[PDB]
């Protein structure tokens, strides 16, 4: 799997993260630092629209009498004009948001994918679904400190350059 | 910093579902994460799950995993734990304790409501 | 109090001479002025995040 | 995980220096064992954020540090206070694991 | 032998929020509410007010006995009253459509 | 250093640029075809918002009797309503156009990077911190290219080749 | 030719497709899948505009006595109010709209340039105007492949090898 | 499903030109491709053109490439084909005919209207 | 690209099953070969979608496949409402050609 | 086109400051960068600094690195030049200077306004 | 960056084709050093918008080109108002510095 082909069930300890697969076990984890930042914009946003918003104490129903049919239609007219603005406004702003939201998140995921890629370097093989495949054999220690963001790239130097070169034909 | 208000104390027959209330006030309840804990009487404490208002991600212990349901809504600034098919052995007082972030240890404890499943 | 200046909305805490949008100093005014907003402040980012190496 | 928290009872005098300490079957995410403090008929105190920060409010007689699987808490100058249970909690692992209580008599 | 690419950073410390984020340090910014003012009441369009003071709008039109140094400007821009005015009916009574007057008078 | 790690002080130049360094000196450059065109594009943005005002000569106050009080009351609530309608609308422009300025520059001095990667090819190392090290030794004209857009990437082919090949092991 | 350079006169089957050159002839072609959701895309934006909009029968104009005159002030008010509120929302939502589908389009061809690049791997020379050259002689039969996303990558694996080690030097 | 409906029959001077409209109705206009089709007397079907009203994308049959312009307008959900330099060649019916997408075969057509070119 | 789908003419009995089939100079995109049936003073209906579904409406004694250059729309338990014209159309090709059309007698 | 209109001339005392207005009309303020320039009796020209109103990136001569600051505020679309510690040395005329782009020369001068700094 | 533009004085008459040339340390950016000329009392007039381009509303007269350290104005068919001062600025640079001012004068 992998978050080109979809989501993953059963990884319910943040949006974003990991699954891993070594000789010392397997299983799911969030990338806690991401899935904090990713909730905090979100949580940020929600509270934007919410908190933006300005109530008052209000009285909004008008008493109108028989002669008073213009006044009337004119306090109508303010209240359709007023509710069309917020109305549009506010499913316009939703869907916009919504939008952007769906991308922010996709956005996110891929940065993990760069994320790794960029601390692994050529030590791994992309597989292209958003796994990697280390070329060294890797323990839990280096699962964690992958995740940490402090692989130690020169450490798994040598025995990722022995093991790519098992196809390396002459030499 | 946010208080935390819960339900008063009840007492269910065995096979009944109980659900248990939470309040935030003194802060933004959608900016905390909501972690419910069982204090077993006599006992030290157990985790039962959390609820982020605004991400989901409900996260649930195994023990009660078919069992009990959490949720929030930002509206009424409240999470529940509802918890079905009491038995006798879930006779205990249950907390609601809020965390500053969703990988964080809670230190917003509320005051604890004790359900007693009894016949 | 009177003075002269070239004035293009006015307020009754004093005239206004500025091209911005909007205005936060007072709900009712007189001239071509900018809209009342009740925020204390609009400010759009043109530059960069300021954070040095 | 496993967390066991609760080896042994601890009975002091007021104004001594004392340690408890947690063990665990795998690490506890990084550094994220946290340690609460409970009076009876109270919610759970947070003392310590993480393995090793000082929660705030709480006084700087509480301290402690570790890693992976072994952890300690230090109390120093102990007071009345602190004569109660104390727990770990396993708050950056997948499930959020209680310790089972240790208690701190009154010599 | 190295090409480095960056951004410009300087010593402002200014802030802005976003959507996502809050009290972030800017490199400039442009303030697009306005909040300044002379303190002082100027020449609308290069145009002045009318000044009534003490005076009210029916002071004024009216002729109080105390607005005679009023009735000397033939033109103005707006209308200006002091925040509580004092010399308007001398004679006690109702003004009809009062209100009305002061929007047909508001710029002559 | 690099757009990685933070920006730069004493660029004053621009708000994109490098910094080069070189056995004939060193220094900051903006990058002033970049810089004017994000320049173009923020003033046109803000230009944008405050000439899309529509500003006209108006006439706020209204006056009201004792007995006109839900005149009164509409008169505010016609005030109120456009208040809150632009006040929740500017609070938001400004927030989603700053989010969206500030991906903007992320955006482009990350294009930059591009420019430049694409440019080079393999003649010169990725650092990874927004730098590039070439192989071949590079003097003030091929900075100048670079810059420019210009660079012959032929003519340092066989010097980066050769530059490159003193880690190639078997050959 | 390429979407680096510029669009194409004559690809009038689709916003969005491939030219192509082989022994057995050459000539445009839309990604139909591609054109087709970005279409659905633009469609649905286009269409949330229009149908949120909420149109009612309406009475707009509103007559008034010489005696009136603030009433009429205050229904011209309300109609400058709402104007200059749709007008600026009118503009701006455009101008934004106009900014995020123009950037959706240029995300959208670049998309397929990471589809083709993705699927090709290293069996193909990136040429960096938006165009790709296979190492291997490709006939129509894959060019349909490439395009519908069944390209075997492994079926010319040793071909593109032996014609990428032509350049290989020492083996 | 989307309706169309057609203009009526026209008789045209050799040389003139001819604007057939069709208007659609009962769905929504703008998500329908429009694909013109000539009906000779006595022989089978010739495309002539298409129209995306959102999408452009204009594209023409060869034998009208520079004798046909298609167009549609959101506006009044519809599309028109004007077809100029008329010859007696241009006897047919033509037919306006609905898609469900850009890429797919029309199953909504309309009515089909005669446009006679003859002395 | 050159659609020759009316080679011949047909007689058949209602009751019975028959083939009709298209060829093309190239490949008709991917299976994108559409099927008409024209009932004489009427607009042609849609029977088969793409060289091989259903289209929406279709009674199911309609059904064809094929590929590429070559074909097939078959008929079983013909009815009178079928003997009519029959046409092919290359929606998934740059032109969007028709073919020249079959007519279906009836014995 | 922008047109350029300065402030007065000054005469200012030793270690005193002076703030030298510009004011821009006939175009956009905001459009334009806005360049200082020195001319000094009896000598050439002198560049002093730039302030782009929209972008910042205030860009000062070294000379004057410590001592002049340069302001622009699209709000009265004018910028200031104020120039501390002034010295007689400083006796100049003081150029505006407007510029259709940041890297580009100034076609759009202004009047020039004369500070004197003597006893 | 250090610009040397009047190493020498001028004297014309009206009607003759001169030059005058600056030269610099370094290169002025990319073609980026414009010309100013500059009438006694007035704001300097912009000639030469970067090494040669003729700025807007200047006459066929003036004319220029160079690169790097080495650059030329040229005015053919020199009338009165040439008679005055002349400036090089390195707009392109970093700081944008100004020449020293070279004058011409009338025979
Ligand atoms: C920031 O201020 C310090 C003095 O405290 C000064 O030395 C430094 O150059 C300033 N930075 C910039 C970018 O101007
Ligand atoms: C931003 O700064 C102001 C002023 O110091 C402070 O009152 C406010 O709480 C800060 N907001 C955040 C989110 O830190
Ligand atoms: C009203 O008149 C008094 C003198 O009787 C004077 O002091 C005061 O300033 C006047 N007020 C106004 C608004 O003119």
């Amino acid at each position: 799997a992998g978050f080109i082909e979809g989501g993953w069930t059963g990884m319910v300890d943040g949006w974003y993260g990991y699954h891993h697969q070594n000789e010392q076990g397997s299983g799911y984890a969030a990338d806690q630092k991401s899935t904090q930042n990713a909730i905090n914009g979100i949580t940020n946003k929600v509270n934007s629209v919410i908190e933006k918003m300005n109530t008052q104490f209000t009285a909004v129903g008008k008493e109108f009498n028989k002669l008073e049919r213009r006044m009337e239609n004119l306090n109508k007219k303010v209240d359709d004009g007023f509710l069309d603005i917020w109305t549009y406004n506010a499913e316009l702003l939703v869907l916009l948001e919504n939008e952007r939201t769906l991308d922010f998140h996709d956005s996110n995921v891929k940065n993990l994918y760069e994320k790794v890629k960029s601390q692994l370097k050529n030590n791994a093989k992309e597989i292209g679904n958003g796994c990697f495949e280390f070329y060294h054999k890797c323990n839990n220690e280096c699962m964690e400190s992958v995740k940490n963001g402090t692989y130690d790239y020169p450490k798994y130097s040598e025995e990722s350059k022995l093991n790519r070169e098992k196809i390396d034909g002459v030499k | 910093q946010v208080q935390l208000v819960q339900s008063g104390a009840e007492v269910k027959k065995p096979g009944s579902s109980v659900k248990v209330s939470c309040k935030a006030s003194g802060g933004t309840f959608s900016r905390y994460t909501i972690s419910w804990v069982r204090q077993a009487p006599g006992q030290g404490l157990e985790w039962m799950g959390r609820i982020s208002p605004i991400a989901g991600l409900e996260n649930y212990a195994q023990k009660f995993q078919g069992r009990v349901t959490i949720t929030a809504d930002i509206s009424t600034s409240t999470a529940y734990m509802e918890l079905s098919s009491l038995r006798s052995d879930d006779t205990a007082v249950y907390y609601c304790a809020g965390s500053s972030g969703y990988y964080q240890p809670p230190p917003y404890w509320g005051q604890g409501t004790l359900v007693t499943v009894s016949s | 109090p009177m003075d002269e200046c070239d004035a293009k909305c006015q307020t009754p805490q004093g005239a206004i001479n500025s091209s911005l949008p909007f205005q936060n100093v007072h709900p009712v005014t007189i001239g071509e002025c900018p809209k009342y907003v009740r925020s204390a402040k609009l400010r759009m980012v043109t530059g960069l995040r300021n954070i040095p190496s | 995980i496993v967390l066991t928290q609760a080896p042994f009872s601890l009975s002091l005098s007021p104004g001594e220096r004392a340690t408890l300490s947690c063990r665990a079957s795998q690490s506890v995410s990084s550094s994220s064992l946290a340690w609460y403090h409970q009076k009876p008929g109270q919610a759970p105190r947070l003392l310590i954020y993480g393995a090793s920060s000082r929660a705030t409010g709480i006084p700087d007689r509480f301290s402690g540090s570790g890693s992976g699987t072994d952890f300690t808490l230090t109390i120093s100058r102990l007071e009345p206070e602190d004569f109660s249970l104390y727990y770990c909690q396993q708050y950056g692992s997948s499930p959020l694991t209680f310790g089972q209580g240790t208690r701190l008599e009154i010599k | 032998d190295t090409i480095c690419i960056g951004y410009h950073a300087n010593n402002s410390t200014d802030t802005v929020d976003t959507v996502l984020e809050k009290n972030v340090t800017v490199t400039h910014s442009v303030n697009l509410l306005e909040d300044s003012h002379n303190g002082k009441l100027c020449l609308l369009k290069g145009i002045a007010p009318l000044q009534l003071g003490n005076c009210s709008v029916a002071g004024w039109i009216l002729g109080n006995p105390e607005c005679e140094l009023l009735i000397s400007k033939e033109s103005w821009s707006y209308i200006v009253e002091t925040p509580n005015p004092e010399n308007g009916t001398c004679y006690p009574g109702y003004f009809a459509d009062y209100e009305e007057l002061r929007e047909q008078l508001s710029s002559v």
